[PDB]
Formats: structure tokens, sequence, C-alpha cells
């Protein structure tokens, strides 16, 4: 029912880079952000006055 | 002479670290390290037809050659958990020239090495194929008036009436000349048989036929008499021709200075005192040192 604090969203990916010291690789993580449209959680309505 | 399967040598010459004619390389692995010598010296391990050779890969002067007829206990130690990969180790335990040696081979690269399996497999084949390269007396060589062939063996000729000039009653026997050994088995008491492999034969000649075997593994003088001298010399010709054609490339049937002190299995000990009888225990026990006693050694 309530509206979310921000329409942002985060996609985080975590992988392992195979190296020479460790054959299971260093763990690494990178992330990206997206911005959802306002018209997901809103619609037009009657504008109040006061 | 052949020594690469019979001895355990240290600091080997680069000519003996090379494949003996009949020998064949089986497997290899780099970055193997030598423990039981705490030098931290990286190296390289090689499993061949007849022995395992480790060399420093940086100063190949320091190296080890361990024969398969010298290894008693070959075990694999998979340990060294998450801190790194599973650095598998190998534990070889050997008895050469009446002294117990212990070698530890640690694969520094964290991956598990396939070499440690080929090692044990080829060692099993070596031990199970000793009828190719050893002298045997009164063994089980005959099923039913007929020889039992090795894996890589063809019987070339079969001579009858072959007496044995080493006994006096069970003499009239049969002689099988093969590409790997010459065997003689009596007609009656077919458990009286001898099998001499070409690797052990040193000289065949007539004196009425005499085989003289290698003094490095027991020098026997085996004499056999045949009725027609023609067949006698024919068999001598065949045997010596087979010996030379075998000598150029040996089969071996395997189907598929003070540094040694650091490799003691016992530890600061290399010879066992003479075994005497202990009246205390009622068993044979090796001769006690001067001061020590059994109840003074048993207590903590």
């Amino acid at each position: 029912s309530y509206s979310p604090p921000e329409l942002e969203g985060n996609a985080v990916v975590s992988y392992s880079r195979p190296t020479e010291r460790n054959p299971d690789g260093i763990p690494r993580v990178s992330q990206c952000k997206f911005r959802l449209p306002l018209k997901l959680v809103c619609l037009p309505g009657q504008p109040s006055k006061t | 002479a052949l020594w690469e399967d019979r001895d355990v040598r240290f600091d080997v010459s680069s000519q003996q670290m090379k494949t003996r004619p009949g020998e064949v390389l089986i497997d290899c692995l780099d970055s193997v390290e030598d423990t039981k010598g705490n030098n931290g010296d990286r190296g390289r391990l090689l499993v061949t037809n007849l022995r395992i050779v480790w060399h420093s890969l940086a100063l190949p002067r320091v190296n080890l050659s361990i024969g398969y007829n010298c290894i008693l206990n070959i075990t694999t130690r998979t340990a060294n958990s998450k801190l790194r990969g599973q650095t598998e180790a190998l534990y070889v335990l050997t008895k050469c020239n009446s002294t117990r040696f212990e070698f530890i081979f640690t694969n520094l690269v964290p991956g598990s090495p396939r070499l440690y399996t080929s090692l044990i497999a080829v060692h099993r084949a070596y031990e199970t194929s000793k009828m190719y390269r050893d002298f045997k007396l009164r063994s089980a060589l005959i099923q039913n008036k007929q020889l039992r062939l090795l894996p890589q063996e063809n019987v070339y000729n079969k001579i009858n009436g072959v007496w044995n000039l080493s006994s006096d009653q069970g003499n009239l026997g049969t002689f099988f000349i093969t590409n790997v050994r010459i065997v003689w088995h009596a007609n009656m008491n077919d458990s009286f048989n001898v099998s001499i492999p070409y690797l052990q034969i040193r000289s065949v000649k007539i004196r009425a036929l005499v085989i003289e075997s290698s003094q490095q593994s027991g020098g026997y003088v085996l004499g056999f008499k045949i009725d027609p001298v023609e067949k006698l010399q024919e068999s001598v010709k065949e045997i010596n021709s087979l010996h030379k054609v075998y000598s150029a490339n040996p089969i071996f049937g395997v189907d598929y200075t003070d540094a040694f002190v650091a490799y003691f299995a016992d530890g600061n000990k290399q010879q066992d005192r003479e075994p005497v009888f202990s009246e205390e225990l009622g068993l044979a026990i090796e001769k006690l040192k001067d001061g020590f006693t059994l109840q003074g050694l048993w207590e903590v």
C-alpha cells in the first residue's frame, strides 16, 4: 500500500577471477543501478486545493 | 648393468637420470618439492617404467632415483585444507641395501596431481610382472604338460629329453625357449622346474649346455644335456640369438654422497644389530645396546 522510499533498483553481480596464486580465483563484485518509471506506483487523479 | 630398478641413488649423474634403453617414461610433474630434506628446494618428479626420479629443476645436480623393487610403502596424503588448495603429498618408504629410506613429495601447485595415481598403478604392474626379470625355482609355471605364458611372451621352441645336470633322479624334462626366458620342467614331478630370464642369463655355451647367470643377482651354473648334439648346438644358437635381440631393447614386462643421511626412515640409524633371542619376551629381538634393557626401554 505505501509508496517505496525510492524508485531506484540495484543489480549486483559477483564472480571469481582465476589467477596464478589461487586456481579458484579472487572474488570480485560489481554493481549497476536502474531507475524505475514513476508510472509504476502512481496514476493521475483529482488535484486537491488546500 | 641394470640398477635403476634395484637401487636408491642420490645425486645421480645426468647420464643415469636419462632413460635406460629398455626404460620408458610414464608421467611427470613440475613444482614437486622435496620434503624429508628440509632445504625447500623446488624440483620436478618423473615416473618411468622402472623408477621415480626427482631433480631440483634449478640445480639438477641434487636429485633422487628410487627403484620399484626397493619401494615397500607408497601412500598418498590428501590434506592441507581451504587455506590454499589441496596440496597433495606422496609418501614413499623403501628398503635398499638393508637401510630404510623415506621420501616425501609435496605438489606445491594446489591442484590435485594425476601423477600420484599413475605412480601406484605402474608400481603395481612392476611388482606383478616379476616373472619377466627374475630367477625362479620350483614355481608354478606349468598348467598341464604346457607352459603358462606371460603377458608379453611367445614360446619359440620346445625341446624334449632335456636332462638337468644339477640332480640325479628327477632329470628327464622339457625345455621351453621363449622371447623372455628359458624354462626347464621335469616330466615327473612337474613342480621341479627352473625359469631363467634373458635379463639374468650372462653366458650360454657348451661344456653339455651351460647357462651362467648374472652374479649381480646370484651366479648359478645350470647344466642341461641333450641327446643329439645337433639339436644341442641348434638350441644354443637360438638361445644366444634371442639373448642378443632381447639385450638391445629389454622388455621388462611392465604393462601400462652424504646426502642420503637426510632421508632416513628410522632416523639417525641405518643398520640393525644382529637378531638374538630374548628370554624375557620369548621372541627374537634385535641385540640390545650395552646399557639398555627391555623393561628399561618399555617404560616411559
